[PDB]
Formats: C-alpha cells, structure tokens, sequence
C-alpha cells in the first residue's frame, strides 16, 4: 500500500516532477514504443531513489490509448502485480480503478507543465517593462494560482483525510472490504461522481483555456486577454455551481471555502 | 534539482556557516561527511554527493579582508566542506571597484561548481546590506550573476541595515544595493536587525551577543523554508515551484517572515495557524494588507481537522487581504523532521507579500532625502566620482523606487487593472 501509493497516487514528489517531465521535453508513433516508454519509468525511480526494493519491481508500464496529435488528453497505465496468495484481497478490478484514478491525478500535472512552459517563454523578454507586459503577467499568475489552490484540494482530500483513515481501519475479509473502502473514500471525494459531474465539466474548460494560453508568448496583446475575462466568467460561475450542490456534500463544502476566500 | 549557495562578508559567511552546521545537526551525518548508522531523505538539494561518501555542501566562499574566515578555518565543519573556494574596503563603490577587477577569477569558482553540478535550479546570496565588505561587491556580482543564466532563479536573504542610529554613507550604499535588489532579483525576502533585536530581547535579556542569536534565527528559517525540499514532500519540492505561487507581478516580490513559537531556549491546527496570522509574532516590522500568504507547518499535527480548521479561521476573517484579482492565505503541511531531537514541536513559518514594507522603504528614502539635502555626509571619496561623476544612479535608484513605493500602493488601491 506504502509502495503504491507513491507511485499512482505519487505522494513522494521528484518522481512524477521528473517522468512527466522528462516526457514533456519530447512533445506520434515513435513516442509510444517500448524504448522510450520503457526507459523513462527506469529513469524516473533513480531520482526518487525508490528503486532497489522489491516494489521497484512488479511496475509494468503501458498506454490505454495511442494519439495522433489545445488537447488534453494523456494516456498512460502503470500496474502492480501481487502474486496468488494476495490475489485474493487485491482484485484486478480494484488494480484498474486504480489506473483510472491515476489517469485522473495525472491530467492535473499537465497544468503544472504548461504554466511553467508560459512562464519561461516570457522569461526570455522579461530588458522591457512595457504596459503589454505586466498585464499580460498578472493572467499568468492568476491562471497558476487557480491550479494551485484546487491542486492543494486534491493534496488534502486523496491524501491526508482519506489515508489517516486507512492507517486504522485495517483489521480477513475485513482486509478486502478495507482496501475496499480506501478506494472508495478516494473516488468519493476526487469528483468522479455523477453528482458532481458538471462541476468536473467546467475544468475541462479551464484546462483547455490554459493549454491554448502557453502557445501565444509579443504577439498580440488582446487576444489572450478575451480568454482571461472567459477564463474569470468560467471561475465565478462554478463558485456558484458548487455551492448549489453543497446548499443542496461534506467533503465538497471544504471546496466552497477553497475557492472563495475573501473576495466574491 | 542542484541549488548553488552563495555567501559574501562577514556576516554573509557567519549565517552560511550556521546554517551548514544546523543543517549537519539536523541531518544523520559526523562533520566530516560521513553518513550515520541509523540514517531515506533527499540529500542532493544543497549536498554534492562527494568522494568518500561524503556531503560536501556546494557553497560560494567571497571574502575580503579575512577575519572571520580563519575562525571558519580552523573548525571541524572544514572536515564537512572544503571546495577551495576561498579568494581575497567599506564602501559600497569601493567595494564594487574590487569586485570590478576580479570578476573573472570568482566568475572561475563560480563555473567550476557550475561544470561540477549536473543540474542547476536556482542560486541564493548570503548578502548583508551595507555590510561594509559586503556591500557593492554583492551588487556587483549579483549583476553578472543574472546577466550569464537567465534560466536560473536568484533568492537573496537580506537584512534591513538600520539600528535606529551612525555610518552616514550607509543609505547610498543601501540604496545602490537595493535597486540591483529590485531589477537584478527575482525573490527577495527581506530581514529586519530592529525586529529581530527587538524580539531577542523580548524573549531573553540578551542585546550584546545579538548577532550570534539571531544566526540561530536564521538558520531555523532558512531550514524551515527548505523541510519539504530536504525531505519527502510533495509541493514545492523545487525552489521555483515556491517562488512562482506567491508573485502575482513581477517586482512584487518581497517575502514577510513570521513564526509561532517567540520563545525556544495539545494545540490544534487553527490555534497556531491564527497565531502566525498575526503581526507580532511576524519577526519583520490609508492601509496596508497582504497580497498574498504561504505557510508552513512542521509539528506534531492531527491531519484531519485542518478543514474545519480552515473554516474558522476563514470565518475569523482577520485579514481583508486584497481587492482586484483574488489570492489566498495558502497551506502546507509538512512533518517534523527526523534524524535529530526535536524541542518545541509545533513550528510554523510564512511567506507572505505585503505593501508594509513599503514604509521601510519609506523610512531609508526620508533618510536618505535628509542626508542628501543636507549635503556633508555624502563622504565624497574618489571612489565614488569614479564610478559614476554626476551620482546619476542614485537618481536611478531613486526614480526605481518611487516606481516600487507607487507599485506598492495602486496595488493596495482596488484599481490596478491600470498600471502604475
């Protein structure tokens, strides 16, 4: 569990800063093949320092689906594989949820990667002090901060509250109905539901907006700036979406003082 | 990655050589470099993973006239670290005027840290403002430092050199070092000598060995500030990761200090928290509000009611922080760190941007105004005409910050949509 959870939920940090990194500094067919796909996650342990034990083993990497390829769509799968005698309280169904929930954490790191690429494209004219300048920062900073405050939600709730939990609900079909419980605890309160469906739209439409914000650098000075006044419209209206839908979930209601915090 | 550490004067080196030795006391390690038995952690933030497995921490030693530098010689933390570094006035021009002609030869030291580390991130200074020694050459080696890598970052740990009166040529020198502070630096976080020796001697009846206590200040912040790079952590384990977060425009960038114990010779989350929300345990002293705020908790700490706690101390609304677009007071958590007894678990730190230090600013340019119009405690030396004939910098300097002070306070106004 203690293995895992660094690895798919990537609690120890230089390891998910350095893989997506490394793949990010690519960009197709020939990124997808079993030798560069295969050698990152061997390179990727070495700067955690969590290889040499016997979980650096067992880790078999893959992909769910192949682009072509604004897009945020990433693909990737890492398993764990536990023997026969564990086989029985670790399911494989439980292992591809857990896939599906390290698909999910990883979208949100691709945040982490754009801003910085928008943030060393203006590195290089940041010499001039010009008026198209500073406006134009103060979107970036807002753009990361927003990531930056949903990305410490996501750092609290599948983390602290749901793991201090696990380190005493563990008792032998308790053990499965735990492990269980862990799993559903982390799908609980990671907005998968579909209660809390259209509260996960309105990030998609963040994400995307972000992602076309780090192509533009100057080039021009306004058209960046019509995605920010949609980019503010998108965040005020979902602080009033979430709160009909905590008006009308405990976990959520932590996310209401999350988003708003002395403004409006 | 790799962070290079730089340290210049006397008291640049007094404070680099605390917080190597209260890093090698935090860590499992002898003072040679030799790993401990009961050791993981990272250790490649600041440590060169050296030849006899040894850390060797990667330090930047700039001295002239060198007085404290043999007492650093003659210590068994020169068993830890020796990288032959080492390579020989009180005015920031004739301090600038030797960093002029000697440039390449530390510029020599420099590169060879810089061919030696694989990886590079950022690089601090250990700078004393108007430091004597330390002041003119820090600016002026500052200068070249952001003009070779631009692709680095530069935090600087700087002292606001006041005590309440003195030296007369001391606000030039600040001011000269302060606008390489502004253009040629990308974070700063900025120290007060009147609130630190305030506070000591608040805690304790101490005010003649202040300089000694307050490198146990700094060392404790300065290690407090790096707990969730140094150990496994999961945010802000790169030095840009932390910078980025709290800057919302690019020379608003100066960092407030504060932590919850005053005194170090069960509470609950919101407590403590609340505690570092206020101005009198900040060790750093029309409206002044914050921009925004970071924090760090290292303690003994029950990790699921920080929620309800993050609602009380919302509904508490001490702060009513901005108008135009919004931050936060932002959290991280962080485990007390292991390898060595722990006294006074619950420590908290903060980083935060406030407008308050524009009236210290404030303070150094009525001083400097007075001095300036008064026109007998210039100092005039040949230095000084030398390095520039007319004093046209100061003007420089003086028009960069009425431009900072301005900065400061149309940020405070709800209206910074237009700039100024």
């Amino acid at each position: 569990y203690e293995a895992l959870r660094h690895f798919l939920l990537m609690e120890d940090g230089e390891f998910a800063q350095s893989l997506s990194d490394l793949l990010f500094e690519k960009l197709p067919g020939e990124l997808l093949n079993p030798l560069v796909l295969n050698s990152v996650l061997s390179k990727a342990l070495q700067c955690s320092l969590h290889g040499d034990t016997p979980h650096a083993s067992n880790l078999s990497l893959a992909l769910k689906y192949l682009p072509e390829v604004p897009d945020v769509l990433s693909c990737l799968e890492l398993r764990y594989k536990v023997d026969w005698p564990l086989n029985i309280v670790i399911t494989e169904g439980c292992v591809s949820k857990y896939s599906g929930v390290f698909s999910f954490l990883l979208q949100l790191k691709l945040m982490m990667w754009a801003l910085k690429d928008v943030c060393f494209h203006l590195k290089r004219t940041a010499m001039a002090g010009s008026v198209q300048f500073r406006q134009l920062q103060l979107f970036k900073h807002e753009m990361q901060h927003f990531v930056k405050v949903i990305q410490g939600y996501i750092a609290n709730q599948i983390l602290h509250v749901t793991w201090c939990e696990f380190r005493a609900r563990l008792a032998l079909e308790e053990i499965q109905r735990a492990h269980a419980e862990y799993l559903h605890k982390a799908v609980f309160r990671g907005l998968l539901t579909e209660k809390a469906a259209p509260v996960m739209n309105v990030i998609h439409s963040i994400f995307s907006l972000v992602l076309k914000f780090r192509s533009q650098l100057h080039p021009n000075f306004a058209l960046m700036q019509q995605s920010y006044n949609t980019f503010k419209y998108y965040s005020h209206f979902l602080f009033k979406v979430v709160t009909k839908l905590v008006n009308r979930q405990p976990h959520l209601e932590d996310f209401l003082l999350r988003i708003n915090f002395n403004n409006y | 990655r790799e962070i290079i550490t730089l340290q210049l004067g006397q008291c640049g080196n007094q404070i680099g050589f605390e917080f190597w030795k209260q890093l090698c006391a935090e860590h499992g390690i002898s003072p040679e470099g030799i790993v401990e038995e009961f050791a993981t952690d990272r250790k490649d933030v600041f440590f060169y993973q050296a030849d006899d497995e040894h850390y060797i921490p990667r330090a930047v030693l700039l001295d002239l006239e060198p007085r404290v530098i043999h007492s650093i010689l003659n210590s068994p933390y020169a068993k830890l670290y020796n990288p032959e570094n080492i390579y020989l006035g009180n005015n920031w021009a004739s301090g600038f005027s030797q960093g002029e002609k000697i440039h390449e030869d530390i510029f020599d030291i420099i590169d060879r840290e810089a061919d030696g580390s694989d990886s590079l991130e950022g690089f601090v200074l250990c700078h004393s403002i108007a430091g004597g020694t330390g002041s003119g050459l820090g600016s002026y080696l500052l200068e070249r430092l952001n003009d070779r890598y631009p692709k680095k970052l530069v935090q600087t740990y700087s002292v606001f050199p006041n005590q309440d009166e003195d030296v007369v040529v001391q606000p030039y020198n600040s001011l000269l070092t302060l606008k390489r502070l502004t253009q040629n630096a990308d974070c700063v976080v900025v120290l007060d000598n009147t609130a630190l020796n305030r506070i000591a001697t608040d805690r304790l009846h101490i005010q003649n060995p202040s300089f000694s206590q307050i490198n146990q200040l700094v060392s404790t912040i300065m290690s407090a500030s790096t707990t969730t790079l140094r150990y496994p952590g999961y945010m802000n384990n790169d030095l840009i990761g932390l910078i980025a977060s709290l800057i919302p425009t690019p020379r608003l960038h100066f960092l407030m200090t504060g932590y919850t114990p005053l005194t170090t010779d069960k509470t609950t989350v919101l407590d403590v928290m609340r505690r570092l929300l206020q101005p009198k345990n900040v060790m750093v002293s029309t409206n002044h509000c914050y921009i925004a705020i970071l924090n760090i908790i290292q303690g003994e700490v029950d990790p699921t009611q920080v929620h309800k706690s993050l609602q009380r101390i919302r509904e508490r609304k001490l702060a009513n922080f901005i108008p135009w677009g919004p931050a936060s007071i932002q959290v991280a958590l962080s485990r007390k760190s292991p390898y060595l007894p722990s006294a006074h678990r619950v420590s908290g730190l903060m980083m935060a941007n406030h407008t308050s230090i524009s009236s210290l600013f404030e303070r150094t340019c009525r001083q400097y105004d007075k001095l300036r119009k008064r026109e007998a405690f210039l100092e005039q030396f040949r230095k000084e005409d030398m390095f520039k004939d007319n004093f046209d910098e100061m003007d420089t300097s003086r028009e960069i910050v009425q431009q900072l002070i301005d900065e400061y306070h149309a940020a405070t106004r709800p209206d910074y949509i237009s700039w100024g």
